[PDB]
RNA sequence: GACCUUAAAGGUCACCA
RNA sequence: CUGUUGCUUAUAGACGAUGGCAUCAGAAAUCGGUGUUGUAAGCUUUAGAGUUUCUUAAUCAAUACUCUCGGGUAUUGAAUG
RNA sequence: UGUCGGCUCUUCCUAUCCAUUUCAAGCAGAAUUGAAAAAAGGUAUGAUUGUUCACCAUUUAAUAGGGAACGUGAGCUGGGUUUAGACCGUCGUGAGACAGGUUAGUUUUACCCUACCGUUUCGGUAGAUUUUCAAAGUAUUUAGAUAGUAGCACAACUCAGUACGAGAGGAACCGUUGUGUCACGCCACUGGAUUAUUCAAUUAUUUGAUCAAAUAGUGUUGAGAAUCUAACACGUGUUGAAAUAAUGGCUGAAAGCCUCUCAAGCCAGAAUUUCGUCUAGAUGAAUACUUUGUCUUUUUCUUGUUACUUUAGUACAAUUGAAAAU
RNA sequence: GUCAUCUAAUUAGUGACGCGCAUGAAUGGAUCACCGUGAUUCCCACUGUCCCUAUCUGCAAUCUAGUGAAACCACAGUCAA
RNA sequence: UAAUAACCGCAACAGGUCUCCAAGAAGCAAAAUCUUUAGUUAAAUAGAAUAACGCAGGUAAGGGAAGUCGGCAACAUAGCUCUGUAAGUUAGCAAGAAAGAGUAGCUCUGGUGAUUAUCGAAUCAGAACUUUAAAGGUUAGGGG
């Protein structure tokens, strides 16, 4: 059922 | 009273009772005193003591 | 959903907000209600805390099973000099409250009084009361006098005399007098004037406005602390030693729907300077005239109210003196008001005659074992110096 | 059965406190479970001073008297605790001996000094007492 | 409760949250 | 008049504020009182269990006696001058 | 729209468990049972379970029931449930399923607005002219519309082995003395922390040795003042008047009698309400000094304010406005 | 689940019983000595986990000189019904 | 240069990257701690005040897991010598089981050899005396 969570990364290539 | 210790007159109002499990009690005037009798630390010995400055002169 | 189980909250609420006071002097919110049929008499006075000491007191209450030798009670020492009584101001009772009509002061003012109306004496030109002084017997200044005293006899329900201490007869820095307005209760107006004006310009002394063993009402301004978390502030329960983020601070600030914080939650914010009363203290010893020692009627040793080496961050006691049983709030060298009982207690510990049996004088800091100064060098003998 | 009232006496046994019993019973420690007449608070565990009767159960002694829930009284404690004159005073271990709710001890001796506190409480437990302190 | 079977009785299903 | 500023200011204080003094101001030593610890460094007690070199002279020696109720610290948020 | 429970904390409901006041009983006393006023104050500690729930052991005056996004995760926890690893049982040929069980499994951001808590800065209330007066500025002494509100409970002595009752048993009002908790404080005495690295001792290393230190991020140990503080020390909240609710009554009609009143008029009666008392507090008032005395606007100096300076304009003493009560 | 035992108190643990929803023999059955950063229960010792919080130090946070971003943002920002 | 600034991670990134040489104290020890030769005092800025709430390191009266899902976290044991050591067992183990005692400083005594009277090694055992009664500065098992 309802779950939960989050991350992610890269923030582009400036 | 009269500390068991240091020998030295207990002011009114002052000092800390312990009472043994042989019947017998006595009165401290501080925690120095208190804690000297309980490394069975001879007052004799000890410079500052009433009980050591009678021994001597 | 209900809470699971039920305990007090934590702190009072007839003490919010919690605001710091901006005077170290605190006024009296009342005097004691006015009768018609005694002599007229001030109901109030001034003075400075000192510090504390102990007393071992004899127990004259019946029916009790305290011991026959003395309980050891604690005691406030309050230094209370001289008053100077320097004016005297009337009040008129209206339908918003009380509203002062006239005011006259005396002729010769101290500079103490003076020092209240400005903000850098050392700026000022000092001019305070120059015209009320240099034409205080002019005719016409005269006849305006006589105007207020009968204005207030006429047209007037309360008087009160405008009395400054003497900060010269104290060991504390400060200059500036504290002034302070006692209400007269007693006779009729006609003749609550006659005695206020009786007493321009002269002294009051505290044993004229407290007897002994009366329980009085003081307030003053308690020991400021700043600020101060929720545990020290209201006395929450210290969260968990898990807790993320910290433990000293209170879980849950609210539901959700209410929408807002109430004004009931415990929150962080400024702890101490703030106004209290304390009600129903006793005095154990009027140090005046005879009793300003320390001696009582079974330890003869003749000494003064100063433990050795001096109160504590205060200095040596040698005007008159109170004994209050217990404690008062502020610090050393605060500003307090005393008070004649409100409501005076009628219990039969409040009409206990106080005899006390022996009063501490040893110093204060550290385990001191001495009561004098001429009975330490007695015990101790003469030492390296002195003896070379 | 307890006599008069009791001045302020510093709480220092808890909850789950174990004792000693001075007794003659073959008892020899109790552990503290409750304390008669303690008036309960959130979270607070109750608390027993000198001459509290406390409700504790025997987990060393005979068989007669081990895994059972029996009443005892709190002679001496190792807390200081002040009287009423200006005495500070300790004892050396925290003892008990065992009474019923009519106040009558259930053995016949007690061994080492009673404080004057439950002396004057309870009168079987000073009249057994070898000294009062 | 639903489906099936016997001369009331059984048998299988009754799940994702 | 009021504010800034000074007392590396307090009975106050996150910063503002609040409170006190501002030339009879302030600050600092020093001295006395008052506390804390436990008897300083130098030399002397056959001190001292024993050892060595002598040939009863010394030397080394944990610890220990007298000078020593000594010495040291003490507002920094202690009290006087 | 972060989905259970617990922890922390505040508030609200009464269909009230205790304390207060009353009525009724098949209420002799004690213990009880039914009901009314009343929600201001209290309502606990543990074993087992993730549990809500439940069941036991205690204690208490009582250990009542509920709401607030099934209160409350940028408040915590992650025990359970609810991904991904693994095991067992049953089912399925198999991949795999299981309100079947077991075990391991990342809990992010407030520095924004408001709310709440504290804390500053600037602004400021219109109708008096007895120069003994009036107004503005600075400062003190006061004032109090409003808002909050605080003290509760128990035990012991005496009443008293008395009232009552055949007996068994078995009270209460006044009074006295304590305890617990809550609130406000406080540093005298008792206790705790202690980088005054205070005093002393001492392990390792380095100053040739002694002295005196340093280094081991506070080497360590004993004592340890000050300051802070106690659930660990100790003080105050035993406090006064009036009106009340449920209820019991007085006089008394309606209704010649009766009736406490779904009539007029009164009295007694609560942990109740309001004064009194405590805390914060608005417009205010008095006094001291500096001024001004028909008046402001716009510039302008000052950290800021008032007085003040200059050019002009404006007004110039004289008939207004009171019965009260019903 | 029922009986014992552990506790003052045991939906927990252990020892037994067994018509066992749906155990069971290389889908291995029963047995455990040593071993295990494996799962579970109970004792001793110790303790701020707790009664119930107090206090000490360094680095921050606070204020200032220099320097100086980001998430987010319809407009915005007091309540009751 | 070969890395807390020259290499790879967007960079002067607390991450990562193969080797050679190697002093004294103390100790079983290339352990912790301090120092010599060499290197450096700068390595994303500081000053004042010493509030709350924190991160890191601590202590605490009496009680001792009553807290909690759960002794999580922390406390506690800790070296060496001697005495002593159970059930169970694959007979190898368990076992450092568990449990108890000793340990400092100073002044001495004795054992263990080489060479043929002189010379040399740290190791063990024992005895008087003294004190603040001794592994514990650092390192260093909780047990059933």
């Amino acid at each position: 059922x309802r779950x939960x969570x989050x991350x992610x990364x890269x923030x582009x290539x400036x | 009273q009269v500390c068991a210790f240091s020998g030295f007159k207990i002011p009114v109002a002052k000092g800390r009772k312990y009472v043994r499990l042989d019947l017998k009690s006595f009165t401290f005037i501080n925690k120095k005193s208190l804690m000297q009798f309980l490394r069975k630390t001879n007052p004799r010995k000890v410079f500052w003591t009433a009980i050591y400055r009678q021994l001597n002169k | 959903s209900h809470r699971k189980f039920e305990a007090p909250r934590h702190g009072s609420l007839a003490f919010h907000p919690r605001k710091r006071v901006h005077k170290v002097r605190a006024t009296v919110s009342a005097f004691p209600k006015d009768n018609a049929a005694e002599k007229p008499h001030l109901t109030g006075f001034l003075g400075f805390k000192a510090g504390m000491t102990h007393v071992i007191r004899e127990v004259k209450r019946t029916n009790t099973k305290l011991p026959k030798d003395g309980v050891l009670e604690p005691v406030t020492i309050i230094e209370t000099p001289p008053m100077v009584v320097a004016g005297f101001v009337g009040y008129k009772k209206t339908t918003t409250g009380l509203k002062p009509i006239t005011a006259v002061f005396a002729e010769h003012i101290a500079d103490e009084f003076k020092r209240r109306y400005t903000k850098k004496w050392y700026k000022n030109t000092k001019n305070q009361f120059a015209v009320h002084t240099e034409k205080y017997n002019d005719v016409k200044a005269k006849s305006k006098r006589e105007r207020q005293i009968r204005l207030i006899k006429n047209r007037c329900d309360v008087v009160r005399v405008i009395a400054h201490t003497q900060m010269a007869l104290v060991p504390l820095k400060q200059k500036k007098a504290e002034v302070m307005e006692i209400q007269i209760n007693g006779g009729s107006i006609a003749e609550k004037v006659d005695f206020a004006v009786s007493l321009l310009e002269k002294q009051i002394s505290v044993n004229s406005v407290f007897g002994t063993d009366e329980c009085i009402d003081v307030c003053s301004v308690t020991k400021g602390h700043g600020y101060n978390g929720v545990i020290k502030r209201f006395g929450v329960r210290h969260l968990p030693r898990k807790t993320h983020r910290g433990l000293r601070k209170v879980a849950c600030v609210g539901a959700w729907h209410p929408a807002r914080v109430s004004w009931t939650v415990a929150r962080a914010g400024q702890m101490g300077f703030f106004k209290r009363t304390e009600v129903n203290k006793k005095i154990y010893r009027l140090g005046c005239g005879d009793l300003k020692n320390a001696k009582t009627e079974f330890d003869i040793t003749e000494k003064g109210i100063t433990p050795m080496g001096g109160f504590p961050h205060y200095g040596v006691v040698k005007n008159d003196f109170l004994m209050i049983k217990g404690t008062v709030a502020g610090i050393r060298r605060r500003v307090i008001s005393l008070r004649k009982a409100c409501f005076p207690s009628t219990t039969r510990t409040a009409q206990e005659q106080i005899v006390l049996k022996f009063i501490d004088t040893s110093s204060k800091y550290g385990h001191s074992r001495f009561q004098t100064t001429t009975e330490k060098k007695a015990r101790m003998g003469p030492m390296k110096k002195d003896l070379e | 059965g307890r006599q008069g009232n009791k001045f302020r006496v510093t709480c220092g046994l808890n909850n789950a406190s174990t004792v000693n019993c001075a007794d003659n019973t073959g008892a020899k420690t109790l552990t503290i479970i409750s304390v008669k007449g303690f008036h309960g608070r959130l979270n607070r565990l109750p608390r027993a001073g000198c001459g509290d009767m406390v409700v504790a159960t025997c987990k060393k002694g005979k068989p007669e008297y081990r895994k059972k829930m029996h009443t005892a009284v709190i002679i001496r404690q190792r807390r200081t605790w002040r009287r009423k004159d200006g005495v500070t005073l300790y004892f050396e271990d925290n003892a008990a001996v065992i009474v019923n709710m009519k106040g009558e001890m259930k053995g016949s001796a007690i061994t080492g000094p009673v404080s004057k506190e439950s002396a004057d409480l309870w009168p079987k437990i000073s009249s057994n007492a070898p000294t009062i302190v």
